[PDB]
RNA sequence: UGAAGACAUUGUCAGGUGGGGAGUU
């Protein structure tokens, strides 16, 4: 039992994308969550983790719509930043 | 004593800057909670 | 098999009557509701509680008469013995209801008619829904020791 | 001193879960519209006020020592640690708690692990691994640990049974003196 | 043309920091 981490693996194409891959040995630039909106998301995929299971199939859909509706406001925050770095 | 007054206004402060047309009625509600605020505040020192 | 097809249409009354809100029918329909919640299904005692949370943002979009109902139906459903030690299974957190009582006193000091002329809902004045919302939160029949002190402040 | 990427947060908001319930709170905009941040500064995380972290950046990055409130560090393998300083962040959410006695406070102190004889009061439903914060029957905060059994499981216990693994107390202070 | 108002915002210098962005070895 040894990490993947570790060892060489590439990257392999599944239902979820790898998407772009960045080059080992080189600069994996940093992105930052420092703005409240984009705390807020990864926030709710972290309660609903260690909540777990509910048997109640309405407070169960509320769960999700929580996370749902933390990454619409911040991908409408990230399009107004887009749109004021256009403008700049 | 003042402050559920003082936060009663302050909603109305926001309908209106969202009713009727009255600026000389709404001013004058304006110095009147900047008045208790104030008083308030000044109080609280003491 | 008979108190199951009575529970089916005494709830779907229940239900339909808070969907059309009809204001003196539902000051009865949460009184039925706190009683008979704990004869049905267990999956569905976490959806009238998240049920009574979609009426109660519904009324702050009379209205202080609305929330003040639903919100003493909530204490009144963990009030039940059943109810209550099923806290930890059915994830049953009542601090939607405490904070939003917590937030609507100022506003509640302001509005005059809060006094108009054996149940534990269908109570006609407001005043009186207040209490008893009051006595659930800092009064409670279970774990009255055990109470968090910054919240009785 | 930089702010946390996505990776970072996710891993120090995980260990918080484990110990507090209200994380929006900690998240959340006070009445001057300022709000509370995560600062990173050689391999450790600080939370503080972003008006106060605002102003620190005047601050040479050799030449900045602390910053509001630490919580902990990210070790090499990229875990998060936390940290005793963390405590009264921990205490003010704390999601089950337990209670020591006199004789059970200053063992505690000194770097043992909760007995069955020094406990003066559990936390009803909780689960065998799970994050708890210790109180004396003053109701001051000692330190924060890790549950060993269910309080049902614990309730049958032998008394020199261990009830909760220590992780943090309060006399790392006369450590770093 | 209505509303706010000599306070903000903005502009120019002199600085502090810059694990973020762009260039050279």
């Amino acid at each position: 039992v040894y990490s993947e981490k570790e060892l060489g693996i590439p990257q392999l194409n599944t239902v979820t994308p790898v998407g772009v891959t960045k080059p080992k040995g080189k600069k994996k630039g940093k992105v930052f969550v420092d703005d409240r909106e984009s705390m807020n998301t990864i926030l709710a995929m972290v309660e609903a983790e260690k909540q777990g299971q509910i048997e109640s199939k309405i407070m169960r859909a509320r769960q999700l719509e929580e996370i749902r509706e933390a990454r619409r406001i911040e991908a409408e925050k990230k399009e107004a930043e887009r749109k004021a770095l256009l403008e700049n | 004593f003042a402050l559920p007054t003082i936060v009663a206004l302050k909603r109305w402060m926001k309908e209106m800057r969202k009713g009727n047309k009255n600026a000389k009625l709404g001013s004058s509600l304006v110095v009147l909670v900047q008045k208790l605020e104030m008083n308030a505040k000044f109080i609280e020192e003491r | 098999r008979i108190q199951s097809e009575i529970l089916k249409m005494v709830f779907a009354t229940y239900f339909r009557i808070l969907k059309a809100r009809v204001p003196h029918l539902m000051g009865a329909v949460l009184e039925g509701l706190a009683k008979y919640a704990h004869l049905i299904n267990q999956d569905f005692f976490g959806d009238l509680l998240e049920a009574l949370k979609d009426l109660i943002r519904d009324t702050d979009r009379d209205t202080s008469r609305e929330s003040l109902l639903c919100t003493v139906t909530a204490f009144a459903l963990l009030e039940g013995q059943d109810a209550h030690n099923a806290r930890s299974d059915l994830h049953l957190d009542l601090s939607f209801f405490i904070t939003n009582l917590y937030r609507s006193l100022l506003s509640l000091s302001l509005n005059p008619d809060l006094e108009l002329g054996n149940n534990k809902i269908n109570l006609q004045t407001t005043t009186v829904l207040l209490l008893r919302c009051l006595t659930s939160v800092l009064l409670p029949p279970w774990n009255i020791r055990s109470v968090p002190p910054i919240r009785l402040a | 001193m930089r702010p946390l990427t996505d990776q970072e947060m996710k891993i120090v908001l995980d260990k918080l879960a484990n110990y507090m319930t209200d994380l929006k709170s900690l998240i959340a905009p006070l009445e001057d519209g300022d709000r509370y941040v995560f600062r990173m500064q050689k391999d450790r995380v600080y939370y503080v006020k972003l008006s106060i972290a605002n102003i620190a950046t005047c601050v040479a990055r050799d030449k900045l020592l602390s910053l509001g409130t630490c919580l902990g560090k990210m070790t090499k393998s990229g875990k998060f640690r936390l940290h005793i300083t963390a405590l009264p962040i921990l205490a003010q959410n704390a999601r089950y708690k337990i209670w020591v006695k006199d004789n059970g406070a200053q063992p505690f102190l000194y770097g043992s692990n909760i007995v069955k004889a020094h406990v003066g009061r559990w936390t009803e439903d909780c689960p065998e691994h799970s994050g708890c914060v210790v109180y004396n029957m003053a109701d001051i905060p000692l330190g924060f640990g890790v549950t060993a059994r269910s309080t049902a499981e614990a309730r049958r216990l032998d008394p020199t049974g261990i009830v909760c693994f220590r992780q943090a107390d309060c006399g790392e202070y006369l450590r770093d003196e």
